[PDB]
RNA sequence: UCUAUAUGUCAGCGUGU
DNA sequence: CCACGCGGGCGGTAGCGTGCTTTTTTCGATCTTCC
DNA sequence: GGAAGATCGAAAAAAGCACACGCTGACCCGCGTGG
């Protein structure tokens, strides 16, 4: 999962959805989903210390 | 015409009378021709691999900095030969390296000069070969790369006949179908609107389109319409008056011209009215100011006064704006001219419908509709609309797409770019406007200028261009990726794309069949087979109806006769003899261009297109000398059609009569008396045939047989003229003439024979000589015939005596009576080879190997088996015997290779193939041991043929030297060169010559160890298997009760009784019949052409009779001459003439040895013999002219009542063995998901009782029979031990049971999140 | 259960593997990334789009194809769900359930034998051998030819005189179904008294041809034998050609 | 006779694909030498007959499937409802033929109530006896058109049908056994000739034939200017009778058709009795 | 043969039968067109309860 | 019959209809 | 160069499709009919 | 005079496309990651 940030406007969506190594954007409904500034200032914030299932 | 050695060995005898223009082209050259453009160096970048790289390549990266670009491709020496692939399984391919150099430009300047070049060879995968035969080596196996045939891209008007809108209506379409690119709709919506669909999704008004091609509202209606002006005089507004425009229409206001009353208030317009209006050359007349309201505004027009628009574009005008335009001053209007029928106001409404009402808002609605769910972005949208059709990458019209797309639209010029224009748009929406109003009409989907075909080299070529914009896809990343100092250009490309594509082609398309190898003709049939379904196709399940017809069009292109029966019928088609594919790909057919009245003997190839204009007579007609018509109205087909015409309308003439059929159908005699049923069946049957213990030429022939057997490969034909040096039963040496000899040449051609080796369909190929040791030969003559194959010409089947009466039922339907005495001569006897293979691999477990000891066998199961594990050469082995003695570790558990249960037959020929690193058995030791024995004999004898000729002319040198000739015969052979003479020029070039003997011997070394290195080398094989055992046995299947037999005229049937010899019936002299067959199926059947065979059949038989006769009393060479000479000229006027003359007296005896069995007999298909031809030459023997004798009963030995039909028909053994179809079981393997016995023969499964069967027991009322046939017989494994248990005890009695099926389906319902259960109660 | 989706071994040291199998590997590990994913207190967004992939994986294992797109296999095709071997012509109703491959059959082409009775047909001898094997078997082991049923096995595969006297006196009065492939009604399969014949090919009455709709060029029939005394009875006094 | 015209006469004019008949027929034997157009002229007719009967099948066993299973759940459970409701029969009189007659129709089938002789007011026969051959001789001989039969559509028995509305089991000569699925029977008779169907998609006055009485059926009609018939009806029908009373003829007069005769009036063959205008409706 | 598993899905996930299958079951018993339930089920659009 | 030999589909076909 | 273990539409810095018929459901646009 | 129901043609989705048998090939995850 990745957060990207960017204008369509300077760029389009289709251009970065053939972006290699990029699988497809995460939409629901027909447009793709916008993600608040407050979620990303949360994870920002957001610092876990956990383990997983390799380790 | 003096015929060549094979044919003056046996010449069959022509009973055609047309005259011959054009001798039969190569059969297997639509397959050539098309692959060679695919691989053939063209310097014009249009066809293949060049055209697909020019395409493709230079490839820039995302800045300015580097280019990389192609130079020129190479095709390597293939590894192994097509023989040397074909045994060891891997694919005849050949290597492909291409130039390509890498450019390094100078980012510090500004003008981008290079900087730095680098050149060179990459590798881009294996390219397979394609052998002369026209066939494919894929795996080891022959495959065929059907053509297919298609819709030419284009544009393509068609029309629903009324089946939507429920009223009758007919909507029209237009598609512009590209070769690669986005297809394109104009549809009418029953509204009178244009709709433009891409890609088949939701429709949108043509409007929208236009209005993104950068023009305006009054652009578009100034293209689509025109305009009537209403200007403003004095008084009145009288308007520029156009007679045409009041065509059917009543004027309710009257009109005045001049003061003249043409046309009052009310009355209809006339024709006499319009007339009367053009002689007055009336320009001005008067107008109402309510009819100008009916009118459409067609220009926008703005108030100077107020600053504002007084009308916008295309809308209804209205008294207040009349009013508004008056007040404001404007002198003149313009209005778009409409008319009910003449000019539909489909383009005003079609604006008026979209909301789009400029560029910027017509291109996001695109995008919206091409792209939903995405962001209308101005710069995406535009960029996808210029990419959508007017990129040369995305979109592509080929060139016979663009002909057809000019040619359609009335365009003078046939070439032009691949995208696509405006203008182009402009002019399709225009055409299916006029098409709308009535004038035009749509085009024909079956028609073959409409379709085209397909061959392996364009869908090659297709492929390999995807798999290049792949690699170049991938260059440029690694070029926009990777560092600008140490880029080699091998690194930047990767070859597996490349590679995966070419065998995904080659051999899991569905256009890449197996070849069948039945008999040389169903190659030839399959080569020459034209396939509609297929990728970019017809699909078998919606193909329809309509398409499978026989169109027009097909004469002379498409054979109706030959077809596939079944669920894809009309949809596979054979090639005719004559038919060709153009430069465009559409078919096109010869004929003879008429001038004057007279035939000339010119050929001009007429494509589908072209053939209508012009009208062409049938072949069968008659044609005195200089070709002129003797009858004054003659039959010709002028355009779809057939009619009688006058002698000078005519303009072409077909070639021959033989241009309608294939080569399936022009192989069957008397071909005009079958019906067309029997022919088509006839025709798809003989393909089945299978190759017979000798091949028998068929005594009734059409005389293309030698074409056949020499256009496909099954047969070895001389490449040069020469004698025959030694001929054996496997190879030929033939030492070539001198003037044929190549310079610096042995001068001998070896020619290897494949001898008992299996084909496709488990079937034996072998090539028996038919030449004789010290025979000239010359160049294209049939060295040794191969399978079906007699003496150069095509022998399917046998002839046989027949009968045609009833026998005691045994006859009834369609079934066949055939005598003792075929069974003794081994007639129809054949040879099957089946391959079976025992794998060895690495197990985890422990590496398996073939050992001879095997855990827990007899010592006589072992007596076949060697030292090595396998089985003895030549050793007969029976069902369960054991043939390669494989042990897998456990402490090792059996593995051997047994044969199938019920497989018998010889073993013939043993195979080892052995990973490399892996120790050698010396079985394969043996194996490659006899190999280079057979490849030091083929160079040796060259090599004593060259030694022969230099010790030849050393001995001469040393005798013109110092004449020593007798002390060179002293002395040994190899020590003439050790002798030394005086110290002269004849010294010189004795040393020189010594020099050349020794650099041949070397090179003769070179050669022997490159053959044995390649024998040698270890085989290719999949991962995690080391060996691989090939074990071929030989089976010889008889003629017996059940097996299918038929004959070429669409008449089939099994054996029903194999009769003693006495039995049969019995002429006057005593010989009885081998096959009796019922006459019921004759007349029914309409095919008559099976009883004009038999008469001529009889007659060639009683002609072959009076030869043998003759040879038999040992009459002088006079006779004989003349008795066949009088047999050669009887006819009418036949075409053939033979003179035995000039035989020089020692061919004729050979000719007459060929006779005695019979005289073969050329029947063309539809100008063959008469029956007055028939009759004179049955009363050239000693036989009745009626065709039919008195016989007598085997039996019984009273007269016959009535005379029988007997003679000598050409019958065929297919393919549908008794013993192959038999099939039992009792009890046996189960599935392991539903518990229900297995499926097939080899896997020794039960039968299938479907619903059909089900319902018919259910009407029947038997219930305790289903239920045991549905239960305890397949599901109830309790019920089947205790039906087992019971039977075994004597007690007939079942349990019903729980059948296993139904706990399946239940447990899926289950685990469906369905609660499903059965109650007790 | 596994043993309806069984993993069948490729008999070249790999396994082939059913739709079912990937499709449940599918959902349970989009089950175990939700489950981690909801431990790790994971924001709204994620969250949710990894609850819409699990429904969209469970609704793909339920029924592929039903809605939006199927889920494509390894060699690109529509995988095999739960309600895809259930429905269809090659679901289980129409083809395990409605029909099922029996034994103690067998399928042979036809010819014609003129000197057969209307309730007579021919069957060839080994063809009659391999049908009615467990009946040789049982009158072997009756009559003490043999001990066991590996001595009879024997004898049988060794085709001793014994053996064929055996196979006469089993079937004197014992009717077969002989069928044909396209059974439009019900006189397309008939009861008929099996009389031994020398060949591969079973003999037909001429005049039943015309219920059969059978012509002897090339066709192929097949055979089967009511193995209990209730369809021997059925055989004999319903679906005999005489009746019919 | 049409396959041995073919072999010793003429083959005759044949159709393109579409359906219209070639101009120029074919004038040549099979005895005789067919040339290559007579030839490719009759591959069209031969190509749509082989790929009608290659396409026919798929059609026809979906339809024979389809019948099968909405009828697998009917068999005879009963001997008699004792229901008097039935079906009324008639031999099927159209234009100026006649196709089935009553006895073949009425054939093994039993009656739904006492039919009487005409004009005697007499039982002819019972009210549930199955007419075998002798009671469908019997019926015929008195001139007898119309009887009433107990049908299975009538049947009153729920969950299955009786026997006796069954009639005759069509294979045997006694009556249907109880047990035997009909159904079944029923679906598998009708899809049988299937195949030999086709899938293919290819006047002002009445004429009279025969001669015998005349009725109109669902007719008021009126007296012209000249004394000639008018009807005022739509649904007017025709009936030409024999002697014997039984109906032979029928046809449907449309609207505002001239009368030449009246009813009842006798009348000779080929002569017209109504004539109307087709184009215009008066 | 005969034993089954299940796996404990940590959201509930609705059947595919009850719902694609017209008429909607579940749309039928909510009496709210198909493309609002689509929505809320797919994560489109929040439902009140 | 859990005594041998104990898979599936896709594509191409062909046969009887 | 010998395992390996999870997402999966593929691959790419976008687009791929494209020749049937019948039945059922729903929607936009109108309409029309009233309370 | 605006809402309600209604209806009507058009667009989208779903289900089907006979049976039986015989033969051949072509797989039955690929790839970034790890050791
Ligand atoms: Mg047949
Ligand atoms: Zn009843």
């Amino acid at each position: 999962y990745l957060f990207v940030e960017f204008d369509p406007e300077v760029i389009h969506t289709t251009t970065i959805n053939a972006t290699r190594g990029v699988s497809h954007f995460v939409r629901f409904g027909a447009s793709p989903a916008i993600v608040p500034s407050a979620v990303i200032h949360q994870l920002s914030v957001y610092k876990p210390k956990d383990i997983v299932d390799p380790a | 015409m003096v015929y060549s050695y094979t044919e003056k060995k046996r010449i069959r005898k022509d009973f055609g009378k047309r005259p011959q223009v054009l001798d039969v082209p190569y059969l297997l050259s639509i397959q050539l021709d098309s692959f060679q453009k695919f691989i053939e160096q063209d310097p014009e970048g249009q066809y293949g691999l060049e055209a697909a790289f020019r395409s493709v390549f230079p490839i820039q990266s995302y800045s300015g900095n580097s280019e990389l670009q192609y130079v020129s491709y190479r095709l390597g020496e293939p590894v192994f030969d097509v023989q040397e692939c074909q045994i060891r399984g891997v694919t005849y391919s050949a290597p492909l390296r291409v130039k390509l150099r890498l450019v390094i430009y100078e980012r510090e300047a500004p003008e981008g000069t290079v900087k730095d070049i680098k050149e060179q060879e990459v590798y881009m995968g294996e390219i397979p070969l394609m052998t002369d035969n026209g066939t494919f080596v894929i795996n080891g196996t022959e495959r065929v790369i059907v053509s297919q045939l298609h819709r030419s891209p284009g544009v393509f008007f068609d029309s629903d006949k009324g089946k939507t809108h429920s009223s009758g209506k007919v909507l029209y379409n237009a598609r512009i179908i590209p070769y690669r690119g986005s297809w394109l709709d104009f549809e009418f919506d029953p509204k009178d609107n244009l709709f433009v669909r891409i890609d088949r999704r939701r429709k949108l008004p043509a409007t929208i389109i236009l209005r993104a091609l950068n023009y305006t509202t009054e652009q578009i209606l100034d293209l689509f319409f025109e305009k009537v002006i209403f200007e403003i005089r004095d008084n009145k507004l009288q308007m520029e008056l156009v007679p045409e425009r009041l065509r059917g229409e009543t004027a309710s206001f009257d009109i005045e011209a001049n003061g003249k009353v043409y046309v009052e208030k009310g009355r209809r317009i006339t024709a006499r009215h319009i007339r009367q209006l053009e002689k007055d050359d009336v320009k001005l007349i008067e107008v109402p100011v309510e009819y100008i309201a009916g009118k459409v505004v067609a220009k926008d027009y703005i108030d100077e006064s107020t600053g504002e628009l007084i009308c916008a574009a295309n809308m209804e005008l209205s008294l207040d704006l009349l009013a508004k335009l008056s007040q404001s001053g404007h002198k003149r209007i313009e209005t778009l001219f409409t008319n009910d029928l003449d000019h539909g106001p489909y383009i005003s409404e079609t604006l008026r419908v979209d909301p789009t009402n400029d560029r910027l808002s017509a291109l996001v609605e695109i995008y919206r509709m091409m792209r939903p769910g995405e962001p209308p972005t101005r710069e995406a949208a535009e960029s996808l609309f210029e990419n959508l059709f007017f990129s040369e990458d995305r979109y592509d019209l080929s060139a016979v797409g663009r002909m057809k797309f000019n040619r359609s639209l009335l365009r003078e010029e046939i070439e032009g770019s691949g995208i696509l224009s405006k203008d182009d748009i402009i002019d399709v929406m225009k055409k299916l406007i006029d098409i709308r109003n009535g004038k035009g009409e749509v085009d024909d989907i079956d028609h073959l200028g409409n379709r085209r075909i397909r061959s392996v080299g364009e869908m090659a070529e297709n492929q390999f261009r995807v798999g290049l914009v792949r690699v170049e896809r991938a260059v440029k990343e690694r070029l926009s990726l990777g560092d600008l100092d140490t880029l080699m250009p091998q690194d930047m490309i990767n070859a597996k794309p490349i590679s995966a594509a070419v065998k995904e082609f080659f051999g899991s398309s569905q256009l890449s069949q197996f070849m069948d190898q039945n008999n040389p003709l169903s190659e030839i049939t399959h080569k020459r087979r034209i396939s509609a379904l297929g990728p970019g196709g017809l699909t078998r399940e919606r193909a329809g109806f309509e398409v499978r017809d026989v169109h027009p069009t097909h004469y002379g292109r498409v054979c109706p006769i030959e077809t596939p029966e079944g669920p894809n019928i009309g949809l596979i088609n054979s090639l005719s003899v004559y038919a060709q594919t153009n430069e465009y790909g559409f078919l096109e057919t010869p004929y003879r261009k008429v001038t004057d009245g007279v035939v000339t003997d010119e050929i001009h190839y007429l494509s589908a297109i072209e053939e209508g204009n012009y009208v062409i007579a049938q072949a069968n007609s008659n044609l005195d000398e200089e070709g002129h018509f003797v009858e004054d109205l003659v039959t010709c087909r002028s355009k779809g059609e057939s009619s009688l015409f006058s002698r000078d309308q005519v303009d072409y003439m077909d070639v021959s009569t033989q241009q309608v059929v294939s080569v399936g159908a022009s192989l069957i005699p008397f071909l005009e008396h079958d019906d067309a049923n029997r022919a088509l069946m006839g025709a798809n049957m003989q393909r089945q045939a299978v190759p017979t213990l000798r091949a028998d030429k068929p005594l009734v022939g059409t005389g293309m047989e030698r074409a056949v057997a020499v256009d496909s490969g099954v047969t070895a034909v001389a490449k040069r003229g020469g004698v025959v040096q030694y001929v054996d039963a496997s190879r030929i040496v033939i030492k070539v003439n001198e003037d044929e000899m190549y310079p610096g040449e042995a001068g001998i051609d070896i020619y290897n024979l494949t001898k008992y080796t299996r084909s496709n369909q488990n079937t034996c190929i072998n090539q028996m000589p038919c030449v004789s040791l010290g025979e000239p030969v010359e160049r294209g003559d049939v060295l040794a015939d191969g399978p079906s194959t007699d003496l150069g010409e095509l022998a399917l089947g046998q002839n046989m005596r027949v009968a045609f009466m009833p026998w005691n039922g045994y006859n009834f339907e369609d079934s066949i009576l055939v005598s003792e005495r075929v069974v003794q001569e081994d007639r129809f006897t054949t040879i099957h080879i089946q391959e079976l293979a025992c794998v060895s691999r690495d197990t985890k477990l422990g590496p398996e190997e073939i050992t001879a000891d095997i855990p827990n066998v007899g010592e006589a199961a072992l007596s076949k088996l060697d030292e090595s594990g396998i089985v003895y050469i030549g050793a007969e082995v029976t069902g369960g015997d054991i043939l390669v003695g494989k042990v897998t570790p456990k402490d090792v558990k059996d593995s051997s290779l047994r044969v199938p249960n019920g497989v018998s037959g010889t073993v013939i020929d043993v195979q080892v193939f052995t990973r490399d690193g892996v120790e050698k058995d010396k079985r394969a030791l043996e194996i490659e041991e006899m190999q280079l024995k057979q490849a030091k004999k083929d160079l040796s004898e060259e090599l004593q043929i060259l030694e022969a000729g230099l010790f030849s002319r050393i001995r001469a040198v040393l005798v013109a030297g110092g004449v020593e000739a007798e002390k060179l015969d002293k002395l040994p052979r190899d020590r003439w060169l050790e002798l030394g003479l005086t110290d002269e020029e004849k010294q010189n070039q004795l040393e020189q010559l010594a020099e050349q003997y020794d650099e041949l011997k070397h090179e003769f070394e070179k050669k022997l160890e490159a053959k044995r290195r390649k024998i040698t080398q270890g085989d290719d094989l999949a991962p995690g298997v080391l060996k691989i055992v090939k074990v071929y046995l030989a089976v010889k299947r008889r003629i017996q009760p059940g097996d299918k037999m038929a004959g070429r005229h669409g008449n089939k049937g099994v054996i029903s009784k194999i009769n003693p010899i006495e039995d049969m019936p019995y002429d006057e002299n005593g010989t009885p019949v081998d096959i009796v067959l019922n006459p019921l199926g004759v007349p029914s059947r309409m095919n008559i052409g099976q009883i004009l065979e038999t008469h001529l059949g009889m007659a060639a038989k009683g002609i072959g009779d009076k030869i043998n006769a003759m040879l038999k009393q040992q009459q002088e060479v006079a006779k004989l001459r003349e008795f066949i000479q009088r047999a050669y000229d009887l006819g009418a006027d036949v075409r053939q003439k033979v003179d035995l003359s000039t035989f020089s007296d020692e061919e004729v005896m050979r000719l007459a040895e060929n006779l005695r069995k019979g005289m073969p007999i050329a029947t063309p298909v539809f100008d063959g013999a008469k029956e007055a031809e028939i009759k004179e030459l049955l009363k050239l023997g000693d036989l009745p002219t009626s065709g039919q004798i008195r016989l007598y009963d085997g039996r019984t030995g009273e007269q016959f009542e009535r005379p029988v039909t007997v003679g000598y028909m050409y019958m065929l053994k297919l393919n549908h063995l008794v013993d192959d179809k038999m099939h039992a079981r009792s009890t046996g393997s189960y599935s392991l998901v539903t518990q229900q016995p297995l499926g097939g023969k080899a896997q020794f499964g039960g039968q299938r009782f479907g619903e059909m069967e089900v319902w018919a027991l259910e009407a029947y009322g038997a219930a305790y029979t289903l239920q045991e046939m549905l239960t305890v017989k397949s599901d109830d494994v309790n019920g089947r031990t205790k039906m087992y248990k019971n039977i075994v005890d004597g007690n007939h009695q079942m349990e019903p049971g729980m059948p296993e099926s139904f706990n399946v389906l239940l447990k899926e319902i289950r685990s469906l999140g369905i609660n499903i259960e059965l109650e007790d109660e | 259960p596994p043993d309806l989706r069984p993993l069948v071994p490729l008999d070249g040291g790999r396994f082939a593997t059913s739709d079912l199998n990937d499709l449940y590997r599918r959902v349970i590990n989009r089950n175990n990334r939700l489950k981690r994913l909801l431990d790790l207190a994971a924001p709204d967004i994620i969250v949710r789009n990894e609850k819409r992939m699990l429904q969209e994986a469970v609704d793909a294992l339920l029924d592929n194809g039903r809605r939006g797109r199927a889920i494509t296999g390894s060699n690109k095709r529509p995988l095999k769900s739960l309600a895809d071997m259930i429905k269809g012509k090659q679901g289980r109703f129409r083809q395990n359930l409605l029909g099922k491959r029996v034994d103690y059959s067998g399928r042979s082409v036809i010819t014609v034998g003129p000197y057969l009775r209307l309730h007579q047909c021919g069957l060839p001898k080994k063809m009659a051998l391999e049908l009615f094997k467990p009946f040789i078997y049982g009158k072997l082991e009756l009559r003490g030819l043999a001990t066991t049923i590996k001595a009879a096995k024997k004898m049988v595969e060794r085709e001793e005189a014994v053996v064929w006297d055996i196979l006469d006196e089993v079937i004197r009065e014992h009717p077969v179904l002989l069928n044909r492939a396209p059974t439009l009604h019900r006189l397309g399969i008939q009861a008929f008294e099996p009389v031994l014949i020398e060949g591969k090919a079973i003999q037909l009455h001429p005049l039943v041809c015309a219920a059969y709709n059978a012509d002897f060029d090339g066709d192929q029939m097949a055979v089967h034998v009511p193995l209990t005394l209730e369809a021997q009875l059925e055989a004999r006094a319903l679906m005999m050609s005489t009746n019919n | 006779a049409a396959q041995i015209r073919q072999l010793a006469g003429m083959r005759g004019l044949m159709a393109k694909p579409d359906g219209s008949i070639i101009e120029t027929p074919i004038t040549a034997n099979f005895r005789e030498g067919l040339n290559v157009l007579q030839y490719f002229i009759s591959t069209h007719g031969a190509r749509k007959g082989l790929a009608d009967t290659a396409l026919k099948t798929a059609n026809s066993g979906y339809l024979t499937r389809r019948l099968v299973d909405v009828a697998q759940d009917l068999v005879v459970t009963e001997d008699d409802c004792g229901t008097h409701e039935g079906i009324m029969m008639t031999p099927v009189i159209e234009g100026g033929d006649v196709k089935e007659p009553l006895r073949d129709r009425v054939l093994g089938r039993v009656t739904a109530e006492d039919v009487l002789k005409p004009g005697t007011a007499d039982i002819l026969v019972p009210r549930n006896t199955l007419l075998h051959e002798q009671w469908c001789d019997l019926l015929e001989e008195n001139s007898v058109d119309a009887v009433k039969v107990r049908s299975v559509v009538s049947c009153d028995t729920d969950f299955g049908v009786c026997a006796h509305c069954y009639g005759r089991d069509l294979a045997r000569g006694h009556i249907i056994n109880k047990g035997e699925a009909i159904g079944v029977i029923a679906a598998q008779s009708i899809g049988e000739p299937g195949t030999q169907l086709t899938m293919r998609t290819f006047e002002s006055s009445i004429q009279v034939k025969n001669k015998g009485s005349i009725k109109l059926s669902n007719v008021k009609s009126v007296v012209n200017s000249s004394g000639k018939l008018v009807i005022t009806s739509r649904n007017t029908e025709l009936k030409l009778i024999d002697e014997f009373g039984r109906t032979k003829e029928s046809y449907k007069v449309p609207y505002g058709a001239v009368l030449a005769k009246g009813d009842g009036e006798q009348v000779a063959g080929g002569e017209t009795v109504a004539n109307w205008d087709p184009h215009t409706m008066p | 043969r005969e034993r089954m598993g299940h796996i404990e899905l940590a959201s509930p996930t609705a059947h595919i039968w009850f719902l694609k299958s017209l008429p909607s079951r579940i749309g039928l018993l909510l009496d709210m067109p198909l493309r609002d339930i689509e929505r809320v089920l797919y994560f489109e659009s929040y439902v009140v309860i």
